[PDB]
């Protein structure tokens, strides 16, 4: 595989959102570090099927409302941000207030 | 697209050109398999292996580097040599010569 | 006997006049030379040729290499070769056939028993890269760098910090010392640049003499005529490098005022097209002076479909802009420009541009200097075909162009050319290794003053070093004090002159810089044209000679998708 | 010209009758003071206030500081303020107006060429915490409390043994060598506790000429009225402190015999509620006197609903207890009162107890100091309301008294106050930024001896910083030499005369406690409380002057589920 | 008073005439001895018998040990014994009854307040393995090895090159310096190997002068009889080891003209039942030979269903061959032979093949030295029963005879038993405590020169240190200045005179290699059977005596799939 | 859990074949590193499982196709190797040419 650095390092968010995922999946409301993690992963799956940034800065919030998370939340993301391998090399998404 | 692919182009490559050969006939009289490397001094190769080692004398085998002739308990078969080249000085293997020639 | 060429391929690798594919790009290199005498290639492993009295000889330590690599493929900015290179000391010892004299003919690297064997046969052998537009924010990055094959890095900070983020200035004699010191535990070749903006020569001559190989002048701290004219004052009496980043707002006054401020004294410009920073909307037509070394920063190479979109907030958050102040997102957006962008690549191809940097993690990816020149190459070669200078059917001269913008060049540039940057004899043993399919993406071995360093490690407790999980782990070359007599760490004439090292009590090897006044843009390797380039104020179009200069946007790239996992 | 207050709040921070929520508690602060001159803010980055002739001066190095800290909010035991931080050797410089004196009014604390710049505006500063409680059980406790924001770590132990395991002590000459040695690798100041227990006076001695700045007495080791009396006697001859965990099995005596062993000799007594151990029920009366510095284990702070369940098998692993042996049950159980965690809190909340600490691994979380005492200070606003000494709409006295418990008081305790402990002129400059959503949980930024030595850090190859995953990464602070200049290590006065340092090759920065012996309860800032305390014997209640002390569980706490991911 | 064997168990661990099951296999070790005086154990803990004037006495730190491990069952080649284990300035003190002798009767071990604890009731303490054939590819084989119990590895390499990848060669001065150098920042003992393939003795000299231990004869380099007696000779005057990997091709001659070649010299044999390298078919047979020390690789032991699928592929890659190469390709599969696999197994259970090693990465697990050892002892006693002299119904002396084999045996083989090897007094505290479910499997503790260096440990935040995830991780032992301490750097006697130590300014503690050249295989603790053995040419059977040496392949092995993840 | 140093980086292993699992599933062309993680994690279960090697060698060849992967993967992979603890112990499966 030869994994460089960076690529061990999206592992660790890639499993960060497979817990967030799960808590969702219970119904639970999530907290800051599961909403990060989920948003930032949903992104960099959206490079890997080969969406173009401007797509994902807006798909980016649509993926939790303000009723799936604590409260508080939504304010202590003001915008997310993750680059991932885009067809066209390394991009980065910023995504603004993804938490409406 | 083959990442990385050569586009080698068609052809032979003659090897240890300009240099003395000589063709010796050898038969393993041993009971298990030798195999002789490229580069080994053949004069001083296993005892089991009957040839003229005289005439092997400064030579080695005649085929390209790294690669090697085995001999199964009992084969006989003819190889070509090439003489060594540089110093012309043979130090090692079974300590025949350790010196020049 | 007689082999076929083919079946020799696989054995030691291609020889004249064989081609082989840059990775999953369009660019082919043909083998121009082979130092080798067919039949007494040196090949090691279970009866092969590199044992006693055969491929190896029997002379003392002193009279043969210490690290050997076979059959190599080497391509440098002087050209594309097979060949043998033996290491002695930590430096290249010579480029040629390796074997034992006492049997074999011309041979110039002998192999003793004091001799390590690294096979490169099948494998393309280059010099270290070196990143000279680093910001210390991070110690990280010299891990990521490392793996990415580049093995010097230059530039400035203290971690981070707002300074540090925005630009690569290691602020003073304190911060400086401690930089200084903690550079000791990192494995690359390191240098480092002070704050250049202040009108009081003492103030740069102390920062110089503590130990920064050069002086960053940054429009963050001031980059006025003043300022510039302080910084090249000291760079001339103190044979260090001035670094540009100018004046994007026109504060002071226009491109043509910072040019006249500089007076034909010799300076780096940095991110020359401008979105990285500079006069809006001509910072670009420096390359045009014989006095300004060029470069260009990695996000706009190449220009793609999403380049444009992933600027603004970049730009924003390395320079502390606040989005809801109309004046900072409107010298933001004048910053990101279409048309510069598109022909920087161009401009690349041309050789206008010498150098290609990073700009690490304050508008630039610290991993990505290397991958990004050769997509240039690619994409300029699918748009504009074979340049002038081409000669045969390959891509061979288009290669040593662009390796010399991230090897040679720099070197060059920042005064540190006689130590690293190329495969020639004398220079430090940094060398990278590749197996073709991943050139210039994920190298199979980095060897750092001729110590591997870091390389692709599987399983540990494996019974063989290959099963997975394969991914690049740590070596000997950067432990302790191995480590410290594998790298080098790069001073002023004045600091060494100081005892800086002795004071600070620094561990590993020194190195001075020199020649940092004398380069100019002639000097540059394959990357020496001076264009009559202007830029249009109100289109912000370029033209060369009134010819528009300008390319396409790739939606796909080649080294991307098909490497990474992520 | 004029600016409206919450633009103003935007681009500086608050100012003076600004409140700020602390995290997600029921705590705000209120600006106090602002030592700034409106429309003189120093302001870093592309066309700010901080540029050459601007807000940056002329002046050579040793005028002006190295570090500054940009309108800060500034939360300390003596106020809650707004201002500039001026950093000089790696010490605090000034509190105050930073910038440049050449064209700026009021500027005590000068920028130049040799200035780094931090951006605190919007950020609350504190000084870094002091754990006094450490089981030295793993290197890794270190990392794990520096991210929390604790840089001085004060205990004892020689990694995973069963002695250590269970008590604060490196014992003998051999290992406290050893650990002073190893301290070296770590990035916080570290001091050193002996095994006290012992009735030989020149056992004592040994260990404290070796290297140790005080003596754990632990009642698994013997707490007896002779191995306490020993213990204080060799203190109060070489001005070191002892820590006291009493017999809590009542062996030798009950409270009062222990009180009348230790003779009104200054003592800190560790966890003095009793759960973490001590004379059972009644240890916690211990705070009424004079000559006790009383200090609180976190486990126990604050009073929740899960509290009691999880402590008994913490116990028992805790000291090596046989739950099958009846004798061991019954002595951790009567060790666990609803009655004395209780009333635990409500005596921090009054002053009558100084300290919190961890108690590493032993009965303690290593990385919950800062946040569990702030959680105990938002529960006791939410229960018993306004402080008697608060003045105005805001809970600034209460967040004076309870930082206190963990940055002053634990230095005055220890006799390492001269050094660090608050933002003072003078002092390491080991300092903590903070975002107000993420007050006590997670900082932006851990400053060790004034450089950054930890900090999140988003994606290496990143564009910049900030894009995901972003986690705490160790910075230069942290590194090798750097960390050495950057750090402490705090010995004896007879350890430091005997030339242990110079012995044993520290390559750290040395540091001597004294003032051990002359500290007294009036003395601990903000809590210096003598409560009149009893605790009945047969049901354990507390009662100060007669009344009933005591207090509700939390069935929910802020700085919890919000922030963590597990 | 009285108390029942059970419950005596349950409390200080098994005594004279219980029984314990090693891990999950089917041999059991009957405890032979205790050195305690029933109703005098010390226990620690709260209120337990270490404690001041009780188990603890008033002795300064030079009349009491430093560590004690209390209640160990003693597992080495010269018994299974239960007593307290004393350590003094990082070497074993003694192994006796520990205590207070103001008290206690019998104390032959002194606890003061000098003294550290670590209880060991109910586990079982090893001496730290050792490993003589290592390939240094990476780094990170040092840390593998020191969680499995291996606590000293003598071997070969310069990191991740075709030579090492083969073979266990440091070539060279500047390579030797290099790796010496490196050694300081690994936690485990450290002697390397250089390439004794030369016909010129001065070539070999400078070697043993610059620092290697021994010398590797590797087929890959030229096992020929000229290089054979060449390294033999300079062995002989400078009192260093000589490993042997004799050529598998025949291509100088049969075993038999080796073994001329070696005239009775002292040689170490690596892998001599040939899988990993060798006469093919027949090295196997040197074994029977008073000059030559045996050893195996790990990954033929023990004979499995699975072990003959998986050696072609791995041989392929070690050794540089290619799967094309015709000739490659055959000399490969001479290699492995089911009828040589089957019986080396029962050639160790009989003591005939003395030492058990890796081969790490190239052909060998690191990690895997120990447990595959006892797995082959569980195997043997599976097929074989009792060994004829064993003594009462255990398997005490199967236990003896194979813990020597990676422990005392290795030691004496190359020098070093004068320091590590076995726990006797004087020699280096290299110390790991077991618990009897994971014996030879997961470790509780690895102990380095009276430090711990590696153990599980748990969640670091939490309030004790057992609570999930518990890993590995590197304690203070592991520690900078504190493992130059506890770690050894062997030299030849050459190197050490010559100051290499000094030259190179090695920080960790020297020890010098003795003894090489006198040691024989009757000096072989518990192996030093030679038996008249023969291998059929033709079916390649094995028999000793006439008779035929053979086993089954296991189809399930312990030590496996119930204590891995993966 | 007591996990050494190598069932952690297993484990770098097992996450890295989620990754590619989920974007299998998807019915995305596999790349380089997510094919070779993909089968690598297939080999390691099979071998929990109590599969022989033998068995391994041959099944391995039949995880992904040719038509499953990117153009040039396939040459790009010449064999993949991988161990894990057999019910006899470590071994080590070699998959010459797994994808086809
Ligand atoms: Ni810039
Ligand atoms: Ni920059
Ligand atoms: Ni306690
Ligand atoms: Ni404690
Ligand atoms: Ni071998
Ligand atoms: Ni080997």
């Amino acid at each position: 595989m030869e994994l460089t650095p960076r690529e061990k390092d999206k592992l660790l968010l890639f499993t960060a959102a497979l817990v967030a995922e799960r808590r969702l999946a219970r119904g639970l409301k999530l907290n800051y570090p599961e909403s990060v993690a989920l948003i930032s992963a949903f992104i960099m799956e959206g490079a890997r099927d080969g969406k173009s940034v401007a797509s994902l800065m807006e798909e980016g919030r649509h993926v939790l409302t303000r009723e799936q998370v604590m409260e508080g939340v939504p304010e202590m993301i003001p915008d997310i941000q993750v680059e991932a391998t885009f067809p066209d090399g390394s991009k980065l998404v910023t995504v603004h207030n993804p938490i409406i | 697209m083959i990442p990385g692919e050569y586009h080698v182009k068609p052809g032979q490559i003659a090897l240890n050109t300009g240099r003395a050969t000589c063709r010796v006939v050898v038969e393993n009289h041993g009971d298990r398999p030798i195999q002789v490397g490229s580069h080994y001094h053949f004069a001083e190769v296993n005892p089991a292996l009957k040839f003229d080692r005289q005439q092997a004398a400064g030579y080695r085998l005649n085929i390209p580097a790294g690669t090697a002739v085995r001999f199964e308990p009992g084969q006989k078969r003819e190889v070509e040599l090439v003489a060594f080249a540089g110093h012309r000085a043979v130090f090692g293997f079974r300590g025949e010569v350790m010196g020049p020639l | 006997s007689n082999i076929s060429r083919q079946a020799y391929a696989d054995m030691f690798g291609p020889t004249v006049g064989d081609k082989v594919r840059l990775a999953d790009t369009e660019l082919w290199i043909e083998v121009e030379d082979d130092l080798t005498t067919y039949g007494e290639e040196v090949k090691f492993g279970g009866g092969k040729v590199i044992r006693d009295g055969m491929g190896q000889g029997q002379m003392l330590a002193a009279d043969c290499v210490d690290l050997v690599l076979t059959n190599a493929l080497i391509v440098d900015h002087w050209g594309i070769v097979k060949a043998d290179i033996g290491v002695k000391d930590g430096r290249i010892f010579a480029i040629g056939k390796a074997g034992n004299p006492d049997i074999q003919p011309n041979v110039t690297i002998p192999i003793g028993a004091a001799t390590e064997v690294i096979a490169a046969e099948g494998k393309i052998v280059t010099a270290g890269g070196i990143d000279t537009h680093i910001h210390w924010i991070c110690p990280q990055q010299a891990e990521e760098a490392l793996v990415s094959g580049v093995t010097t890095m230059v530039g400035g900070g203290t971690g981070p910090a707002a300074g540090t983020h925005a630009t690569t200035c290691t602020p003073g004699p304190w911060y400086i010392s401690r930089m200084l010191q903690a550079a000791d535990s990192l494995p690359v070749n390191i240098g480092l640049l002070g704050k250049g903006n202040v009108s009081q020569p003492d103030a740069l001559r102390e920062q110089v003499a503590a130990g920064v190989i050069g002086l960053k002048i940054h429009e963050d701290w001031g980059a006025t005529p003043a300022a510039i004219d302080c910084a090249l004052t000291v760079a001339d009496e103190m044979d260090i490098q001035v670094a540009l980043h100018s004046d994007t707002l026109n504060e002071s006054g226009f491109v043509e005022d910072t040019l006249a401020a500089i007076g034909g004294r010799t300076i780096h410009t940095f991110h020359t097209e401008g979105a990285g920073g500079g006069h809006a909307p001509d910072i670009i037509t420096a390359c045009a002076h014989p006095n300004i070394l060029p470069s260009s920063t990695n996000p706009t190479l190449p220009y793609t479909l999403n380049t444009i979109d992933e600027h603004l907030d970049m730009l924003m958050v390395a320079h502390h802009l606040d989005p809801d102040i109309a004046e900072d997102v409107a010298f933001a957006e004048s910053r990101i420009r279409r048309e510069t962008i598109a022909a920087e690549d161009v401009l690349h191809d041309l050789g206008a541009f010498s150098l290609t940097s990073s700009d690490s993690q304050a508008m630039g990816r610290v991993g990505e200097v290397i991958l990004r020149t050769w997509q240039v190459a690619h994409r300029m070669k699918v748009q504009r075909g074979a340049l002038a200078e081409e000669t045969g059917d390959n891509d061979n001269f288009r290669v040593k162009r662009y390796i010399a913008k991230y090897t040679i060049n720099p070197a060059l540039t920042h005064g540190i050319a006689h130590e690293v940057g190329s495969i020639e004899v004398g220079k430090l043993a940094d060398l990278v290794v590749w197996s073709p399919a991943f050139f210039g993406v994920k190298p199979a071995t980095v060897i750092k003053g001729g110590m591997i360093a870091i390389a692709p490690m599987g399983d540990i407790n494996a019974s063989i070093p290959t099963p997975q999980p394969v991914h690049y782990r740590p070596m000997f070359g950067a432990l302790g004090s191995a480590r410290h007599h594998c790298r080098l760490t790069f001073l002023s004439q004045a600091a060494a002159a100081n005892g800086v090292a002795e004071r600070l009590n620094l561990r590993s090897a020194i190195a001075v810089v020199k020649g940092c006044r004398t380069v100019q843009k002639a000097d540059m390797v394959h990357n020496s044209l001076q264009p009559n380039i202007t830029v249009d104020a109100q289109t912000y179009e370029v033209r060369v000679d009134g010819e528009l200069i300008t390319s396409e946007p790739a939606d796909v790239l080649p080294m991307a998708q098909r490497y990474f996992l992520f």
